[PDB]
């Protein structure tokens, strides 16, 4: 009932796309592919694994064998940027499974690392009993970021708030990360530490 | 008003010859467009309309192996409906299968087909339901109570509305200037 | 579209 | 020219009930199943349930069982999806779909087409005043902010020294504390040098609660 | 079960004399599918032709069509001869000009 | 060098008898070890070589249903290609199968076989790649896709790998000086 | 060793 | 009468393209631009600094000032490689001046450094009384590269030849630079070296 | 508007040549007429050019007083006359149209720009390649052969007579200032192949009818 999808796929413009859908024993089942641009319902692009449905330009190709099914596109335009999902039915789960999703992105400009700027708790906010510390996350490409938490080489889970990242004015990404704390635990270890995963490669602060 | 597709299969054994001859002929509305010939130098389908050779090699190796299994099928078809009627390898018998779909006036689903005969008569047919299967003699009730248990009502109906109005409405805007004339 | 598979009798 | 619409959705707050309405047309709606499938936003697709062509039976996924009941109107076109006691979680958005073959017993094949969908957001809400405080800059040869914290509901909007200030501008998107409050900030960076200088004066205004601060931003 | 075959023989433009035609000699309506069928220019067997591929009816009963090409005067006379499992000596069908 | 294991069988159809005759002849390199005669009035696989019957009865009794029910297969095998090939039941037809496995120089595993031919002229085969299988002929690729659904290219391999290898390398011990010798 | 089980056409 | 352009410019699908044609008061001369893929005549794209002509598309531009006129090519397609050139028309010398060609990249594989295998001069040749240093260069993109030859830390000038590159198997490019000496001057120094470089970045053997 | 090139080709040092320019779709007699030549892999040159009438020639620096355009105003056509035919003078030659009428003075963008004509000069004959073995390096290993001082083009190599093909590489063809050719072309294989596989390019000249098989081997 697990069908795991990568998260993000960037290609060039013209290029070939590819997009997978991994799962156990994936190719005994019907994988079909949905297409879900921002603001928009998903489309059906490939059914039983490679048949492609009326409107769909041949370009994108269905594929499914053993245990990865692969979603192909070739010649990517533009209108191709999306997110994708792959579908099937368990049988022995009577649970219709969808994919993670991949933000397909098709690159206009080129790829920067995001810059990672991060602020303490400000001293009015101590005094009124609480403590957020603010990691902002501005200037990436594809839109596509991990934030995690150190606090003494440990990791943070809880209190932990993150936006999913938006186009800014030069059409970069943007988005911004929030760590909840109490004043003592802000002061209970010496440092804290935000890091931001961008096409695998990471910054901290 | 509406559309159509319609694929006319028909494999004939000749008697003290290996393999039965086969020939498969597919159209849209009225206009064929696919041909394949058993006796053809060509072992692959071949284009028949002026719209259809632009569907790729993706295309003509698809419906090649469609029905170079569909004829290998009919192959022990005529030798399995050969035990069923106690009949002799001197005889020559004919099998006629037809399928399609008709898609309505706005791309939709209206109706499906696939009917089978043997020997001119009908064998086995698919009732509008597409979930039902009707046997006009016996030797068809065995093979009717044979499809049930693997669900071949359901995997018709799948083709039916899935390929083929999607293959049905791709033809449809390919040759979109040869196919809603008058 | 032909079909993917066909059935025996 | 199968159409499908979703309506009924809205604000809740968490225990009430709430009737979700499918409405369909372009197809003999009585011979093919349909799904509800929702979507947190900015996450993936989640299915729901999903109900045959008849009614005879009704599908759950795990995470909405016994909460959840589907159901049809053959007779008028539309299919529903009725949520009980709902909760944070429930909040998504909730697409309808039409399953592509007929006469399904079971929701296996694909899902062509979707609805655009209704939106379910639930919280715990009232209207309350942003808090804001100065993010102060670093001591660095530097960038600075205001933490607007915990309002109710959107927007806020930031000006800097009552919009006299656009260069190096740059608000982010608010999150949704756990709370189910809001949660915005807003910086603008400028030359190491001249902070001595120039005053820095963040004005955010949150009309839902008719309130407009103005904090000014220093260092240390 | 045997059906017999019917013959239509017609050209596919209206005939006008020096002109290039096509010939077309229309078997339908028969079974079991095992046909031949010649197209003769004044007896003899035209070579230079095709035929359609083997469809079929309603009632599952097949039909082609074979052509050629050609130019018709006034003293040539084409014909259409099909032989069948049900036709005991070859039907012949000669090409009307006003049929 | 490498080594070998090939089991041959060989079933002709008798017309106008109830069953046919069965033939099994089983080779270690190039000696000979084991024999399964339809007509011998064993019913039963005898030894060949003075060291395969040291393997006890759990051997003989478990070789003979192996090469029993072999040769019930290509029973009901005849009468399957019978029906592929509009051939009659007067006619006298041939079914030959030789599958083994190559072993190393170090026990290791280099090769695995299996072939199968219908009145001399091949039929299907086992490739390199234990994993597909070729068609000679037409009638070949009903047998084809007929055991592509039943995952028979594993289960051919996982005899080849499994049973195979193991057997032929504690022959290849039992009999060190016969089998090594030159 | 003979195969354990066999396949039919 | 010199009007210098840059060798090649490389950029990402979509992006902005820019092109300098860089002249002493180029500002004040009537700058043209054109653009020549291999096979084909030059084609006028640019004319008079910034007008384009009929059937141009408007995503490229004209610029001239000061001292340096500036061909850009907005949302850069991939049928956009080919070599460019600007033009004017020296007042002060009777000579229409011509740049040495630009070749716009538009990357469809990633940027990867050539591999350099050096080959000295078989004893056979030698006994033929010749010697032909053979520096072989391939799997490179974009394709512009450029050899210099160091015989023991001192450049050479004559007796050697360069192809131009050219699209191999894999579409990468390659070329080869051949330097013929004689057999006594390659036995004269200690040491030869061929120097490629792609890319700014420097590879030797 | 057509403009179209002819009458270059191979030629040979010293000889003199004419290039012509057939032109229609505008009005010839008005606009004036350019030659721009291009030498093999690199920029476009400026050649000489003629105005509306033909009243002066002007000339660059690098062909004048051995070349001199000319111009039919009753033909339509273009002509470019070369003197004293050099090595220097192997270019693609184009012919291009004056933008603006009357220009008493070529200063004006010319287009369009026909396709041109070729004016290539050698001390040509046909010449068999002397193919010598690249050895080896002393990991990966790579090698191939140099096939040096052909005419004209082209050598074609394979080798193992064509048995192999991963790996090999064939590169473009120098033209040194001979006027001869010279062509490497290597095969990569990892080193081992050297102490149990034998190595032979097999290069084929057809123009010069010579076939030369060259084993490669270290050391």
């Amino acid at each position: 009932s697990v069908s795991t999808q990568p998260p993000s796929v960037s290609v060039a413009p013209g290029q070939t796309a590819r997009i997978t859908c991994g799962g156990n024993n994936i190719g005994s089942k019907s994988v079909h592919w949905y297409r879900q641009k921002p603001g928009q319902a998903p489309v059906l692009v490939v059914y039983d694994n490679n048949a492609r449905p009326s409107g769909i330009p041949e370009r994108i190709s269905g594929s499914n064998f053993a245990n990865t099914a692969t979603l192909t596109i070739s010649r990517v335009e533009a209108g191709d940027e999306a997110d994708y999902y792959c579908h099937v039915w368990d049988s022995s789960s009577d649970h219709v499974v969808f994919g993670g999703g991949t933000k397909l992105t098709v690159l206009g400009q080129p790829k920067a690392a995001p810059s990672v700027t991060l602020f303490p708790p400000s001293s009015e906010e101590l005094q009124a009993n609480k403590a957020t510390l603010v990691c902002l996350i501005s200037d990436f490409y594809p839109g596509a970021v991990t934030v995690a938490w150190k606090a003494d080489s440990s990791p943070v889970k809880a209190g932990v708030e993150t936006t999913t990242p938006s186009k800014q004015s030069n059409n970069k990404y943007a988005a911004s990360s929030y760590l909840s704390l109490t004043p003592e635990q802000w002061k209970s270890h010496r440092s804290y530490s935000c890091q931001v995963t961008h096409e695998g490669s990471t910054v901290e602060k | 008003g509406s559309h159509s597709m319609r694929y006319f299969f028909t494999s004939v054994s000749r008697p003290g010859r290996g393999e039965p001859r086969f020939i498969a002929v597919g159209y849209v509305d009225d206009t064929q467009f696919v041909r394949f010939d058993s006796d053809a130098a060509s072992q692959k389908m071949e284009p028949r309309a002026p719209w259809i050779e632009q569907e790729g090699p993706e295309y003509w190796d698809q419906e090649t192996r469609n029905m170079k299994a569909h004829s290998q099928t009919d192959r022990a078809n005529l030798g399995t409906l050969r035990g069923y009627y106690n009949q002799s390898e001197d005889g020559s018998h004919t099998i006629q299968i037809m399928y399609g779909c008709d898609v309505g006036p706005d791309g939709r689903f209206l109706r499906g087909y696939r009917q089978d005969a043997y020997d001119g008569k009908d064998y086995i047919a698919l009732n509008e339901d597409l979930r039902s299967w009707t046997a006009a003699d016996m030797a068809a009730q065995i093979t009717k109570r044979k499809w049930e248990a693997v669900h071949a009502a359901e995997q018709r109906r799948v083709y039916l509305e899935g390929r083929c109005v999607d293959g049905l409405r791709r033809y449809l805007e390919n040759g979109k200037e040869t196919l809603q004339r008058t | 579209v032909t079909e993917h598979d066909t059935l025996l009798y | 020219q199968v159409q499908l619409q979703e309506s009924g959705g809205g604000v809740v707050q968490p225990g009430g009930s709430l009737r979700l309405s499918c409405a369909a047309s372009g197809f003999n709606f009585s011979n093919y199943g349909m799904h509800w499938v929702r979507q947190t936003p900015g996450k993936g697709l989640e299915w729901v349930a999903s109900i045959p062509y008849d009614g005879s039976h009704q599908w759950h996924a795990d995470s909405v069982k016994g909460r959840f009941t589907i159901s049809r109107d053959n007779s008028k076109n539309t299919l529903y999806l009725q949520i009980n006691s709902l909760r944070p979680e429930d909040t998504a958005m909730y697409y309808c779909s039409k399953a592509r073959i007929s006469y399904l017993s079971a929701p296996a094949w694909w899902f062509d087409p979707w609805g655009q969908g209704t939106l379910v957001t639930v919280s715990s809400a009232s209207t309350k005043g942003p808090s804001v405080f100065p993010l102060a800059p670093s001591s660095k040869s530097a960038a600075l902010g205001c933490l607007v914290k915990d309002y109710f509901p959107e927007p806020v909007t930031v000006s800097w020294n009552s919009g006299a200030l656009t260069s190096g501008v740059h608000t982010f998107p608010a999150v949704l504390q756990s709370s189910g409050l809001y949660s915005l900030s807003s910086v603008v960076t400028v030359p190491s040098s001249s902070l001595g200088t120039q005053t820095y004066i963040c004005n955010v205004n949150h009309k839902p609660s008719n309130t407009k601060v103005d904090k000014r931003v220093e260092p240390k | 079960i045997q059906r017999t075959p019917k013959i239509q023989v017609y050209s596919r433009h209206p005939a006008e004399n020096g002109k290039s035609n096509f010939l077309n000699c229309y078997v339908s309506g028969f079974h079991p599918s095992d046909i031949e069928v010649d197209l003769l220019k004044n007896g003899e067997r035209i070579e230079k032709v095709e035929h359609s591929d083997l469809s079929f009816s309603k009632d599952w009963s097949f039909y082609l069509l074979y052509y050629t090409e050609f130019t018709p005067t006034e003293k040539d006379e084409y014909a259409c001869r099909v032989n069948h499992v049900t036709l005991s000596q070859p039907k012949i069908v000669k090409w009307d000009r006003d049929m």
